[PDB]
DNA sequence: ACTTGACATCCACCTCACGTATGCTATAATGTGTGCAGTCTGACGCGGC
RNA sequence: GAGUC
């Protein structure tokens, strides 16, 4: 499943999709519900498989990423995007000294989640 | 300061500024003599802030009662020395350097955006070729390499409109006159008729990098650098070995070879000095600042002074030794104690033995706690002296907070979750830990000469977790396979 | 030569020696035979025969860099044999040592193949010394090895002992020499071998080089032998060209002069090697050289013979010179008069033998000689006179011999840990041996002097008490962790208190002078004996009562 | 080995000379046990004979005019123990034998080693005691090239022309010429039998 | 025949990043003209100072300034050092004797007197006055100023134009940006008028309606006028002769700048032999060079041809000065002043000497017999010798330890440490309460308890009321109430402190 | 050997290495996952901050525990903000959002 | 309980001596001096050919 | 350098 994590679209909703753009395919499901039960462009993907190191480095977060190797390429490739990390994983919040959003700290971390949806 | 979110992107030479406080003019660090910082040196206290704790340099304001009085003479705040972990310093270079990270580094991003091959920036930055920024004429054309030959005999006829350099400079120039707008839907076209499939790619490619650069609002020209900010001092620090002797970070020598060159650049300036002197010395200036970024990513690797390599930064943060690897993702540790594995037959399963001095040491703090509280300690000063002198009933209330703390076993390596186990530990003398039978399998553990640590959660969290998570006896199953792991043999 | 002569054999000519420079024709001959083997008139030379590999001693290692601190003073010579003025001038004011001396100490010093003895035991030194590493300058390295290189070559019979390497990476780039083996001048390795003249099994001893080795058909040790005559066997057992099997006995051409000449020596001294896995065996060899002397040698019952010359070779034993009788006899030094028969007209009859008694090896253990004869006793030449620690009368004494029972305790023996008896503690055997050096470094600094002395803030006369006028411990102490051994004193900078601290100075009214308790003291877990001590004074100041 | 190898050291100009005579060890400085009490090195002293021998430029080459001789100290050889150890700084100190590949010829074969194709590659390689490396392999088109000092590929052919051999004498030296006389109209070569071989 | 084997070269050039390989072939480019190839440059050198010495003759301000700084250094009674010492300096082709100069003064002021009269009798130029004119020009002439001050004095010049150059620029940013006005025009009434505003409405009266609407800006436009009419006024050059005397004078000065380039490139082969001969292992290649490199500039600059004695000889010593003092300068990371350094140099080279002679190390006391000092300073400088040591240095046989993992904090307490300070603290406030009232806060800010600032007993007093000694004496009873055990059995553990 | 607390490191300010330091032992990567696999979240920050990095932290947290108090109260490690300084320093600007 | 008088001790602030910085040395010297150690593994992705 | 699997 980790494998399987990002799709490429052929084909635009109304969003940033276009032709052989790759996101994740939680993302593209979500698109997928909202357009159709209410009509709107849909779009046509295709499953891409990626395994180990490219699932790796196709992750969320630059810190995970940065963290695991090609520290170099990571950098200039988060640096020039702007990317902005939010935080949501593992090792994220390990490397921060913060709880893990597991276990334990699933009930105190979906507390604080629900304080970022309080404004 | 608690925080929801981080975001990287390019800096910019005045952010440097911003973060800065104070420009590093000397390559000297300090008096040989008086020991303290030079001036507008690489340790200087006017920049990154006091090395001892509330007293300024020359020593007119000490004490708690002066926060924040700036001392005239030396010009140094007077406060925490926490401040040099922190305050950056900053250098003027008159030559705009490129970034070697953004050029050496594949595919390059500088050379993705011009759409430049790396051998003609090269030729172009190391001053062995010319290059047509921009013409009027229509003569020539963006990007056009010329050799010394054709500069001269192509400026003989024209002149004016006709705009072309060499260098770090010429190659900013171009950047900030680039119309990344434009060039987004030029692209656009193209690939919008004939898609030659493999060229269609890297076409695609161009235009992501246009459009992720203006929506991040980072500014091509920041990729050549003008302001170079400098690390805090304590990150590189300065220090006396015990036997007299001095270790420095090798930062702190590239640092120095930069400064120098950097100096000697303002002089040839000052001079005006023939452009083939002045290109040498640029050279070298983007050699020691492409040396201390990145050191052998541009091929001719700075030595120490044996042969063996100079570190640089980015050293320190890729390498298995580097901060990730050795400082993230894993640590040093405080608690934790290790020696030889041995049987236990008599032990039950959740039970474990634990060399009496190891014990002792591990639990110090809770000791003194529990001594005040009964009183038997009158403060904790006498509570150490206490626990040197080894008194029985030291022992006694050690094992009373000792009961029902879970204390966790490691073994390396620490394959799956049953690497690390807890159990109640139980004192005895001799300086081996005893271990249950049944749960060598898990650790992969065997007596000959096998050796664990153990560390102590210290919270009643900590404690929490280990007994009910993390325990012997709670985890008999396999999270590898459904069947029992802990097994006779 | 090396060079010259191994190139010469590959492309097939005659001449053994050579000038250091490649003349042309060379080149263009090798070139001849790649094309040849490209096209099948001749075929490859492995990598890996110990033929294609050659050892370095002592003096071409040496040899080399003598020649480098040449090269440098080389450029220094000629520089300063042109300016100057060539009548008044003498060699003398020429001549610079410091580049010489350097070359030398950056060989012997920083080299990796120069280590630290292993002490342990007289079997590690031993073996250590004729250990043979494939790594260091001009060799190999991690990466650049694979499997062909790292695994078990058949050249390495008679040679290099196959069981000898220390398990994990640096396996199979670190052996030991077997025992008979030898380097011939080349630095090639030879085996000795009995020559077998039509089916007869001479007493004639040839060395063979790897090289040579590949040509003839030689049997094993244990074939058997008829008489000092012939075989037993009508077919019999041996092996040529680097394959095994059968033959009859007029196609024996040379023999194994004895089954030990594949061993090293450390897997020697394991008896029942026969009946040992390997994987087990190599472990063993290993064991070995981890091993301490007790006080007390108990001779080993169970061994292969071998523990003498182990013993002789060490050299940690005194050996008799010339044989004779005994004069005198001390736990100290041993005096012997020598034989008239083999007495030099020269100088006197009398041999000495100051014997080396408790000193520290390099792992913390005790070096202790004890004298083996009584005194007046007979001896000749080559006696076993004193004994290193771990040796018995003659013989190697790794260690001690007890009542082992195989079977299950109340699960005390599990996964092959061991139940021992109280009865080995009250019989002290096993009680190590340990030295341990303990260092006091007195400097001075811009704080001022440090020096050594019995004064120290805070202390009871607990520790005033088990100290000497200077600061000193006191011969024959007896001390543990914790206890200050050598005092030392260092200036302090200013003491800026918090103003609690302040206020309470005065209450007490204690005000304690600007210096630092430096003083060296026992790290604690250990404790014992202070032996001996011995003192370094400078030769600028002073010497103290001590001294 | 080493003296000879540089000596005799002869002057710029030709008229003033070193000459080697031979060398002494003296008896050492400091004995084994005393060396490892100060932390001290084990060694001997070596004094060196040299003559300093001065031709004259006006006579043809008359040495003579001035001859100086002394025996000069060039330094402390550590010395070995009687075990066979070496004194290093007051610790006993062992140099361990090396192996490593002989100078010489090694005539290496990539069986498989490198191919989809699965092509044969031969390799001989050239390793001095002292000096750059030299590397002849066969390019996947049967082609021979040079690796110097394993820097990269070129033409074996290039080096004999830096010998001074035009492309004649090359291939003269290398492959076997055939004698192809023109009489009349026919064309008739000197042929050997074994040449046919499966033709 | 030179920059064509450059490209040939530069072509093969693989991507060549070693600068060490570029720097060599460009300077390869350049031949050193030998003999008087250089003394040509230098007769050019010469020549252009003159002419623009001849321009500062020409300039009425040069004059008043000389004597107007030599004014007054000499009306402070009569200093013969400070600024009379950097002015002066009259070449013959010392310590100053008053009666020289005071002769050597007079003729040039009969000269500023004779040549008064003359120019405004008729014409400012009229043939005569221009031959007289001649006749100034080659006194001053006589004369070769210090380059110190003679700097000064082309920067009472240089700017001038500077401030031309920017007035004009406003003028012409305010005029051509914001109105539009033909330069071309410009050209022949500029010229033509100068010293009246006849051009200004000459230009509107050929009529074009935009100059009928320029009465919003009128009082602005020519009131800018100013500010340029006024440099005039303050200078009194006339226009025409400005023009000739700022470029001419920029003639003389890029004569010499073009030259020098020329010096530079031929001798920059010599450089790098010099910073060669002692390119040890001290600083590093390109480093030395460079300083090499700066060496060569000091002789071109103070090289004169009329020594008539070879280049190289003179130069040489330059170079190598510059590299010496550099290595000294920089190179180590404590930096070290060359007296020190001149003493370091004389320890190691007579260090090889006594080791030979005396058979081995040699000890203070002998080494400080033989170089003539005492054992004091031997030790200090021995010790101060040493050069930093890497952080990250492998001390790690295998690389386990980069030294930096050795490094231990004594600046941070322990925990344990921590423990000591807040106990203690805590204590003395509860024994503070056992204390009464008044007592209390007196020993309270006497010592700064609980309160930053300790005051002084004198200051304690201050706010208290006077009596410092009374002060001293409650400090005697409120020991003697701390030291009843009783009240500190809790103060008792920290004896051992 | 055993710890409690003792020298620490110059830079990243955790327990230097060794018995040999009285240093505190080195939590690997797979040692991490250990606490991973467990829901463990306190331990881990524990080894996190308290035991390592965290100076302000560890102090506070002994003394409580000597306070009989054995609460967390967690902190910021100092490696961290070392790995800021470095990123600043190499030319690329990373800053902390507020929420 | 508080001030005076006398002297004694200590911290500040200004002065004197050494430390620091720079300039010159004029036979002639001028593209040549460093420096070597990297290496071959090994399957791989990517880019370029 | 040696221990563990
Ligand atoms: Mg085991
Ligand atoms: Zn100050």
């Amino acid at each position: 499943r980790q494998m399987l994590r990002k799709a490429t679209i052929v084909n635009a909703g109304s969003s940033d999709f276009l032709e052989g753009e790759q996101v994740e395919y939680s993302r593209v499901k979500i698109a997928n519900r909202e357009l159709e039960a209410n009509g709107k462009v849909g779009a046509t993907y295709s499953r891409d498989l990626l395994g180990i190191t490219k699932a790796s480095l196709a992750t969320e977060s630059f810190i995970s990423a940065a963290s695991f190797q090609e520290t170099t390429r990571v950098l200039t490739e988060a640096a020039v995007a702007g990317k902005r990390d939010e935080l949501r994983g593992l090792k994220e919040n390990v490397i921060v000294g913060r709880l893990i959003p597991a276990g334990t700290g699933y009930a105190y971390h979906q507390d604080r989640m629900r304080r970022r949806a309080a404004g | 300061e608690e925080f929801d979110a981080i975001k990287i992107a390019l800096a910019s030479p005045d952010m440097i500024r911003s973060w800065s406080f104070g420009e590093v003019k000397k390559p000297e660090t300090i008096n040989y003599r008086t020991f303290k910082p030079e001036r507008d040196g690489l340790f200087c206290a006017r920049i990154f802030g006091p090395v001892k704790d509330y007293e300024c340099l020359c020593g007119k304001y000490k004490r708690l009662k002066h926060r924040g009085v700036i001392c005239e003479k030396c010009g140094v705040e007077v406060t925490q020395t926490k401040v040099r972990r922190e305050r950056m310093g900053h250098i003027e270079l008159a030559s705009p350097t490129a970034h070697i990270w953004f050029l050496k580094s594949l595919p390059s991003r500088i050379g993705l955006l011009l759409d430049m091959p790396l051998r003609d920036i090269e030729r172009v930055l190391y001053f062995e070729s010319y290059v047509v920024i921009e013409g009027g004429m229509t003569n020539l054309e963006r990007q056009q390499i010329l050799t010394e030959e054709q500069y001269l005999d192509a400026l003989e006829e024209f002149g004016d409109e006709f705009d072309a350099k060499m260098g770090a400079e010429a190659i900013q120039a171009l950047l900030k006159s680039m119309d990344l707008e434009q060039e987004c839907e030029q692209l656009r076209e193209e690939l919008n008729e004939t898609n030659s499939e493999t060229k269609r790619k890297k076409l695609t490619k161009r235009i992501k990098l246009l459009e992720a650069f203006v929506q991040s609002g980072n500014k091509p020209e920041w990729m050549i650098l003008t302001v170079l900010p400098v690390l805090p001092p304590d990150l590189r620090p300065l220090v006396p070995l015990d036997g007299g002797r001095f270790a420095t970070s090798d930062l702190n020598d590239l640092y120095r070879r930069v400064i120098n060159r950097n100096n000697r650049l303002k002089r040839l300036l000052d001079l005006a000095a023939p452009d083939i002197i002045v290109r040498n010395e640029k050279r070298m200036l983007q050699e020691a600042v492409d040396a201390l970024l990145d050191n052998g990513r541009r091929g001719r690797a700075i030595t120490g002074s044996n042969k063996r390599p100079l570190k640089s930064l980015a050293d320190m943060i890729k390498g298995k030794q580097g901060r990730f690897r050795q400082n993230l993702l894993g640590k040093r540790v405080d608690y934790s104690g290790r020696s030889v594995i041995t049987v236990g037959p008599y032990l039950r399963l959740h039970q474990c033995g634990l060399p009496k001095k190891m014990a002792l040491e591990l639990f110090k703090p809770f000791i003194y706690g529990k001594l005040e509280l009964r009183g038997l300690a009158t403060t904790i000063k006498a509570a150490k002296k206490m626990v040197e002198r080894e008194e029985a009933v030291v022992w006694d209330i050690l094992d009373e907070v000792i009961r029902e703390h879970p204390v966790l076993l490691n073994r390396a390596p620490t394959l799956h979750r049953l690497g690390i186990q807890a159990f109640e530990p139980v004192l005895i003398e001799g300086k081996a830990i005893q271990l249950h039978p049944l749960v060598c399998a898990a650790y992969n553990a065997d007596f000959d000469g096998d050796q664990m640590a153990v560390h102590v959660p210290l919270t009643l969290e900590a404690q929490l977790e280990a007994r009910a998570l993390m325990m012997s006896t709670n985890n008999i199953l396999s999270p590898a396979n459904g069947e029992p792991i802990i097994v006779p043999s | 030569a090396v060079g010259r002569m191994k190139f010469n054999r590959s492309l097939l000519r005659e001449e053994i020696e050579g000038s250091g420079i490649l003349s042309k024709d060379d080149i263009i001959d090798v070139m001849k035979k790649l094309i040849d083997i490209r096209n099948g008139k001749g075929e490859v030379d492995d990598i890996d025969h110990l033929g294609n590999r050659r050892i370095r001693s002592v003096g071409e290692m040496a040899e080399n860099q003598f020649r480098v601190g040449l090269v440098r003073v080389e450029r220094a010579v000629k520089e300063r044999l042109s300016l100057g003025d060539l009548d008044t001038l003498m060699p003398q004011d020429m001549i610079n040592a410091k580049p010489i001396s350097a070359a030398v100490k950056e060989f012997f010093g920083s080299s990796q193949l120069s280590q630290f003895m292993d002490q342990n035991n007289p079997l590690s030194e031993i073996t250590h010394k004729r250990r043979i590493s494939a790594l260091g300058p001009g060799g190999l390295t991690r990466e650049r090895a694979g499997f062909e290189v790292r695994d078990v070559h058949p050249t390495h019979y008679g040679r290099v002992c196959p069981i000898e390497t220390p398990e994990g990476p640096n396996i199979g780039l670190i052996n030991s020499l077997s025992v008979y083996a030898q380097t011939n001048e080349y630095g090639f390795l030879e085996t000795p071998y009995r020559k077998v003249t039509d089916g007869v099994v001479t007493d004639e001893i040839h060395y063979l080089s790897a090289i040579e080795e590949g040509n003839y058909v030689i049997a094993q040790a244990n074939s058997n032998l008829d008489e000092e005559g012939h075989f037993v066997e009508d077919l019999v057992t041996c092996r040529s060209k680097g394959e095994s099997s059968l033959f009859s006995r007029d196609q024996v051409d040379y023999m194994d002069v004895s089954t030990q000449q594949v061993v090293s020596v450390g897997a020697s001294l394991i008896p029942f090697l026969e009946h040992d896995d390997a994987n087990r065996a190599l472990m063993g060899a290993n064991m070995q050289r981890q091993a301490v002397p007790t006080l007390r040698a108990d001779k080993p019952l169970v061994g292969t013979g071998m523990e003498r010359a182990v013993a002789v070779d060490s050299g940690v034993t005194a050996v008799a010179k010339r044989g004779g009788v005994v004069q005198y006899v001390d736990a100290s030094r041993i005096v012997i008069k020598v034989n008239e028969d083999e007495m030099y007209p020269g100088e006197a009859g009398i041999d000495i033998y100051n014997l080396t008694k408790y000193t520290r090896s390099n792992q913390n253990t005790c070096i202790n000689q004890m004298p083996c004869v009584s005194l007046g006793e007979p001896v000749e030449r080559g006696d076993v006179l004193a004994d290193g620690p771990s040796t018995d009368l003659g013989e190697l004494a790794l260690g001690q011999n007890m009542r082992v029972a195989f079977m299950p305790w109340n699960g005390y023996n599990f996964e092959d840990s061991i139940l021992v008896s109280e009865r080995v503690v009250q019989e002290d055997r096993f009680t190590t041996i340990h030295i341990q050096e303990l260092a006091c470094v007195s400097r001075d600094t811009k704080l001022g002097p440090e020096e050594i002395t019995a004064d120290i803030p805070n202390v009871g006369e607990a520790a005033l008490s088990k100290l000497d006028e200077s600061g000193i411990v006191y011969i024959g102490a007896e001390v543990t962790g914790g206890d200050i051994l050598v005092g030392k004193v260092t200036p302090k900078g200013e003491t800026q208190l918090t103003p609690e601290e302040k206020l309470l100075r005065a209450i007490f009214g204690e005000k304690a002078s600007d210096v630092k308790d430096s003083s060296l003291r026992v790290p604690n877990g250990v404790s014992g004996t202070v032996i001996d001590v011995q003192v370094f004074t400078r030769d600028g100041v002073e010497k103290d009562k001590r001294a | 080995a080493a003296f000879r190898s540089v000596f005799p050291i002869q002057s710029y100009s030709g008229n003033s000379e070193l000459q080697y005579v031979s060398y002494r060890l003296g008896e050492p400085v400091f004995d084994v046990q005393e060396c490892q009490i100060r932390g001290v090195t084990y060694s001997a002293p070596l004094r060196v004979k040299l003559r300093l021998v001065i031709y004259e430029r006006e006579a043809p080459e008359g040495t003579v005019k001035d001859i100086k001789e002394q025996e000069v100290y060039m330094g402390e050889i550590p010395l070995m123990t009687d075990n066979g150890t070496f004194v290093i700084n007051g610790t006993e100190r062992v140099i361990v034998s090396q192996l490593h590949r002989s100078p010489g010829v090694f005539f290496d074969s990539d069986k498989g080693k490198t191919h989809s194709s699965g092509k044969v590659l031969y390799n001989a390689r050239i390793i001095p005691y002292r000096g750059s490396w030299l590397d002849f392999e066969f390019d996947p088109k049967d082609n021979l090239f040079v690796r110097i000092d394993r820097r990269r590929k070129l033409p074996a052919t290039i080096i004999l022309r830096a010998l001074n051999y035009t492309t004649e004498q090359i291939l003269d030296l290398f492959f076997e010429k055939v004698i192809f006389e023109i009489r009349d109209n026919k064309l008739q070569m000197e042929l050997v039998p074994e040449r046919l071989r499966g033709e | 025949a030179a920059a064509q084997v450059l490209s040939s070269v530069e072509s093969e050039i693989g991507r060549t990043t070693d600068p060490v390989r570029m720097y060599m072939r460009e300077m390869g480019t350049v031949e050193l003209l030998t003999r008087e190839g250089e003394i040509d440059i230098a007769k050019r050198i010469e020549d252009g100072i003159n002419q623009v010495q001849c321009s500062v003759a020409e300039y009425p301000e040069a004059i008043t300034y000389l004597l107007e700084q030599y004014d007054r250094v000499e009306a402070e009674e009569a200093r013969l050092s400070d600024l009379i010492t950097g002015f002066v300096d009259p070449n013959a082709e010392n310590s100053i004797d008053p009666e020289l100069a005071r002769e050597k003064f007079a003729e040039l002021r009969a000269q500023y007197v004779v040549t008064r009269d003359t120019i405004k009798a008729k014409g400012r130029s009229h043939a005569t006055a221009q031959e007289e004119i001649l006749k100034l020009s080659e006194v001053f002439k006589q004369f070769r100023l210090v380059p110190k001050q003679f700097d000064y004095l082309v920067n009472s010049m240089r700017v001038m134009m500077d401030r031309v150059r920017t007035q004009e620029r406003l003028i012409m940013k305010l005029c051509v940006e914001q109105c539009k006005m033909p330069k071309k025009n410009f050209i022949t009434l500029f010229t033509g008028n100068e010293t009246s505003d006849t051009w200004f409405n000459a230009a509107i009266a050929m009529n074009k309606p935009w100059s009928e609407k320029l009465h919003d800006v009128s009082e602005e436009v020519h009131r800018a006028l100013q500010k340029l009419q006024q440099i005039e006024e303050e200078t009194g050059l006339t226009i025409e002769q400005v023009k000739d005397i700022n470029r001419r004078m920029s003639i003389g000065e890029a004569k010499a700048r073009r030259a020098k380039k020329e010096m530079v490139e031929a001798n920059l082969r010599l450089v790098i032999s010099i910073a060669k001969k002692y390119t040890n292992r001290g600083l590093q290649f390109l480093d030395l060079i460079q300083e090499g490199n700066i060496g060569l500039m000091k002789a071109v600059d103070k090289f004169e041809y009329r020594r008539g004695y070879k280049f190289s000889t003179y130069a040489t010593w330059w170079i190598r000065q510059a590299i010496t003092r550099s290595i000294a300068d920089q190179a180590r990371t404590i930096r070290i002043p060359v007296h020190m350094i001149e003493t370091i140099n004389k320890l190691n080279r007579i260090s090889r000497q006594m080791l030979q002679e005396m058979g081995r190390e040699p000890t203070p006391e002998e080494l400080a017999e033989r170089m003539l000092m005492p054992e004091d300073k031997i030790r200090k400088v021995l010790k101060i010798a040493k050069e930093p040591i890497s952080m990250e240095t492998p001390i790690g046989d295998d690389e386990d330890s980069h030294l930096g993992d050795f490094i231990e904090d004594t600046t941070l307490e322990l925990p344990l440490d921590s423990a000591t300070t807040e106990s203690l603290r805590a204590a003395t406030h509860d024994v503070l309460a056992g204390l009464t009232a008044r007592e209390a806060k007196v020993l309270r800010m006497r010592f700064g308890i609980d309160m930053n600032t300790d005051y002084t007993l004198e200051e304690v007093g201050k706010q208290f009321d006077v009596t410092r000694e009374r002060i001293r004496q409650i400090e005697a009873k409120a020991l003697r109430k701390l030291r009843h055990p009783s009240r500190s059995e809790v103060l008792r553990s920290f004896l051992d402190d | 050997h055993a710890r409690s607390t003792g020298s620490y490191s110059l830079v990243t300010q955790q327990p230097l290495g060794g018995k040999a330091q009285f240093g505190g032992q080195r939590f690997g990567e797979m040692e991490v996952w250990a606490l991973e696999a467990y829901g463990a979240a306190y331990t881990l920050q524990e080894m996190l901050t308290v035991k390592s990095d965290d100076v302000n932290g560890r102090t506070k947290m002994y003394k409580n525990i000597v306070d009989g108090n054995h609460q967390m109260e967690p902190g910021m490690p100092e490696s961290f903000n070392v790995l800021l300084k470095e990123i600043r320093s190499l030319g690329i600007n990373i800053e902390l959002e507020d929420e």
